[PDB]
């Protein structure tokens, strides 16, 4: 028995971290480390950069500082940058100005990477010449995805081929390819970026994008009897966003304001009535898309799910194993 | 099933022939389209047959494009052989033609070897033919071809196993597509 | 071999399949690229069913261009402008295609009218091909005209004038091996 799973989604929802829990859970580290380091300078450079261009401009809590800015944006554009001892040092003293973190906390308004926060506080860790990446630190380090990548792999003698694909706009085009003669479609969704837009425009809300793609994929003349599992993905950052109370959601969905937590609704240990309720609206508002139309021709698989999570992953996996054998996909 | 059912095969280690009439446009400006069919007819009947005994395969033809491979249907070893030899009779029946039509008729004459992907598209008006990216060189080496003369490709040399003197082939100056790929150009004596 | 008067050919490609087209191990050495082009020609060949295009006589598919033409049954020239009617009907099963795909596969067209001979040729198979000089010209009007266009030769620009269409100048270009050629675009 051999099953092909495609992979889709739009750009940051998850999907390449999705396939490295395949590799970490059931199949050159060195070669990671420039990667990581390039997040953690493309991280603070973002946020800097971003703090002259917000309306209202933020302002840096100590004048010393802006030293250290006008040295970071000098080095910016370095094609082959060497990572000198002072690279570190100046990017920790700005990530504990308070000015720097004030304009962290409005990153929804410009585009920076998720792991932003996780690199930028352990600046100490990384800048070691003996440092080894821990599992943590792959599954965060970003690096966009271009063309079609296939991953195999057993699970109790079962036979599994993965399927990683590019999700901004323009890769797209390649998925095709995938669609002849699969098993079943896993949909990933950046659950937590309500709040902001993607990268391709600078308009269009992340979340509405998502939308729009399963749409696509759920009514696909090509895809008419695949069935789709969905992985509400980034539930961990869905959560603090909630909680935070900052940016509200029925801001950016207006029927938001209508929902209520349904009766057959199961939450977590000790999960809170509010997270409960974003994430279960979250949740129908793809299954509304995926209830009008299929006639029982394809069905929808919904998961909470948060990728950076190895125990997350391997409980949801199963989940999914059942789903695929069960029905005799 | 939602995709269409496709009538299409792979196969490798296959040799694929282009020959092109030379100025075809400027030949049907001058000429009767009544007088430009005929000896366009009398020319292409005569390379069907060629086709049969060198045992090679005719796909189709564009006009004054004519190409076929030999490899086809069935496997075959003789195969970069059979193409040197189509050619090498297609230049001469081109001759022959030429010779008692009095129409200035000059074909290009281009091989190469390797991989395809062969069948039919669509759901009507069928016809067998051939596609990869070895199909694609094929066609550019017919335009990177020299009158009269059969061009051929590194990858088909291989497969002649030396029996046919060649000479530089210097296709990359006469062809964007072949110098931008690298491909060794040599033409056969 | 029988010669005709009046007939309209049309070249109508998809200049941008050949860069979408690869050839790797996902994709089954360009299997899947070519499974796209046989739903392409497919949803193009459904067309000739529909009553209004009865009159379309598919000749064959080149590559990823597909080859048409009207007049080979015989309100005189309405042929010709059924032609046209073809070539965009074919722009909304691509965009159809397109929608399905998730690319921005665009039809260049070149349409054009005049002598032809029709019948088959060669001693291998009976295929069913057109000859002449407006075939010819027919496809060059593809090969250098422009993407989402209609490109027509003055002397066609003229007929679907008196059918009701504008057309617009699109210049005095030098053709391969008929030299400088006035043609025009049809307006949408
Ligand atoms: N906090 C958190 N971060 C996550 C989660 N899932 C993914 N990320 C992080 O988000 C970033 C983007 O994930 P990634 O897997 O690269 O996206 P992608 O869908 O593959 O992206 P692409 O190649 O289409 S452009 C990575 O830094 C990844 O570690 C999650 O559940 N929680
Ligand atoms: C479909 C894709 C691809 C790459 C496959 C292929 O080998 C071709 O079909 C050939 C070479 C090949 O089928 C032989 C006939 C002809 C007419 C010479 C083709 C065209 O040049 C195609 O390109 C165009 C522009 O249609 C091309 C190159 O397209
Ligand atoms: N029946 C047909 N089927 C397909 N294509 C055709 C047919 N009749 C003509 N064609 C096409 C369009 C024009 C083309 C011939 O021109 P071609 O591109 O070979 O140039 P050419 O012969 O003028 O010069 P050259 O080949 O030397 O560059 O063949
Ligand atoms: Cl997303
Ligand atoms: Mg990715
Ligand atoms: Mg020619
Ligand atoms: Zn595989
Ligand atoms: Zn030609």
């Amino acid at each position: 028995a051999t099953h092909r799973l495609l992979l889709l989604g739009a750009g940051e929802s998850g999907k390449s971290t999705i396939v490295k829990q395949m590799r970490i859970l059931h199949v050159e580290k060195a070669t990671k480390v420039q990667d990581i380091k390039n997040n953690l300078k493309e991280a603070i450079e973002t946020i800097v950069a971003a703090m002259s261009n917000l309306v209202p401009p933020v302002e840096l809590a100590n004048p010393e500082n802006q030293f250290r800015v006008d040295y970071i944006l000098s080095v910016m554009n370095v094609p082959d940058f060497d990572f000198p001892p002072e690279f570190y040092e100046h990017a920790k003293a700005l990530w504990e100005d308070e000015g720097v973190r004030a304009c962290y906390e409005r990153s929804n308004e410009y585009q920076l990477i998720d792991c932003a926060q996780y690199f930028l506080d352990k600046i100490d860790v990384i800048k070691q010449d003996d440092y080894v990446p821990s599992d943590q630190d792959l599954l965060r380090c970003r690096v966009l995805t271009s063309g079609i990548f296939e991953t195999k792999f057993q699970v109790d003698k079962v036979n599994f081929h993965m399927f990683d694909v590019g999700g901004q706009r323009d890769e797209r085009r390649k998925w095709i390819q995938c669609f002849n003669d699969v098993t079943a479609i896993i949909f990933v969704v950046a659950s937590s970026s309500y709040n902001m837009v993607i990268r391709e425009d600078n308009q269009t809300n992340r979340l509405q994008e998502a939308l729009n793609l399963f749409k696509s994929i759920w009514n696909n003349r090509w895809l008419r009897t695949i069935s789709v599992i969905l992985f509400l993905n980034k539930q961990d950052l869905l959560a603090e966003k909630v909680l935070a109370g900052k940016s509200k959601i029925e801001d950016y969905f207006p029927e938001f304001a209508r929902y209520t937590t349904p009766e057959d609704a199961t939450p977590e240990p000790g999960e809170d009535p509010r997270v409960t309720r974003a994430k279960y609206f979250i949740r129908d508002e793809f299954l509304r898309i995926s209830t009008a139309s299929g006639d029982g021709r394809h069905y929808c698989y919904p998961h909470f799910t948060c990728a950076v999570d190895t125990e997350n992953i391997r409980r949801v996996f199963n989940d999914c194993r059942d789903i695929i054998q069960r029905m005799h996909l | 099933m939602m995709f269409h059912k496709i009538y299409i095969q792979k196969h490798d280690n296959v040799s694929i022939l282009f020959a092109d009439i030379e100025g075809f446009t400027s030949l049907a400006s001058q000429c009767t389209a009544q007088e430009l069919v005929m000896t366009l007819n009398e020319l292409f009947a005569r390379f069907d047959k060629l086709a049969a005994e060198n045992h090679c395969l005719r796909i189709k033809i564009l006009g004054d494009c004519y190409y076929c491979v030999s490899g086809l249907p069935e496997a075959r070893a003789d195969h970069a052989h059979c193409c040197v030899e189509m050619g090498m009779d297609m230049i001469e029946a081109i001759s022959l033609v030429r010779e008692m039509t009095g129409v200035n008729v000059n074909m290009r004459v281009g091989i190469h070897s390797g991989r395809v992907h062969c069948g039919v598209l669509g759901l009507r008006k069928w016809q067998f033919d051939v596609w990869s990216n070895d199909v694609t060189l094929a066609n550019h080496m017919e335009a990177g071809g020299k009158a009269g003369r059969i061009h051929i490709t590194k990858a088909t040399l291989s497969y002649l196993n030396g029996d046919y003197e060649v000479e530089p082939g210097c296709g990359g100056e006469r062809n964007a597509y072949l110098k931008e790929h690298s491909i060794e150009t040599f033409l056969i004596l | 071999h029988q010669s005709y008067d009046c007939v309209c050919v049309m070249f109508a490609s998809i200049p941008d399949f050949k860069e979408f087209y690869t050839e790797s191990d996902v994709n089954k050495e360009g299997l899947e690229c070519l499974r796209l082009l046989n739903e392409i020609i497919a949803d193009f060949d459904d067309l000739l069913s529909k009553p209004k295009f009865s009159g379309v006589e598919k000749i064959k598919t080149i590559g990823s261009t597909y080859m048409a033409a009207t007049g080979l049954s015989a309100r005189q020239y309405m042929h010709i402008g059924t032609m046209v009617e073809f070539a965009y009907a074919l722009v909304g099963k691509l965009d159809a295609i397109n929608k399905h795909s998730f690319n921005d596969f665009k039809l260049r067209v070149g349409i054009n009218h005049g002598p032809v001979i029709a019948g088959v040729i060669g001693a291998q198979k009976p295929q069913y091909d057109i000859w002449g000089n407006t075939v010819n010209v027919a496809s060059r009007m593809d090969s250098t005209g422009v993407l989402d266009k209609i490109q027509v030769t003055e002397e066609t620009s003229l007929i679907l004038q008196t059918l009701g269409y504008t057309c617009t100048c699109r210049g005095i270009i030098n053709v391969k091996g008929k030299g400088d050629l006035k043609t025009y675009f049809v307006n949408t």
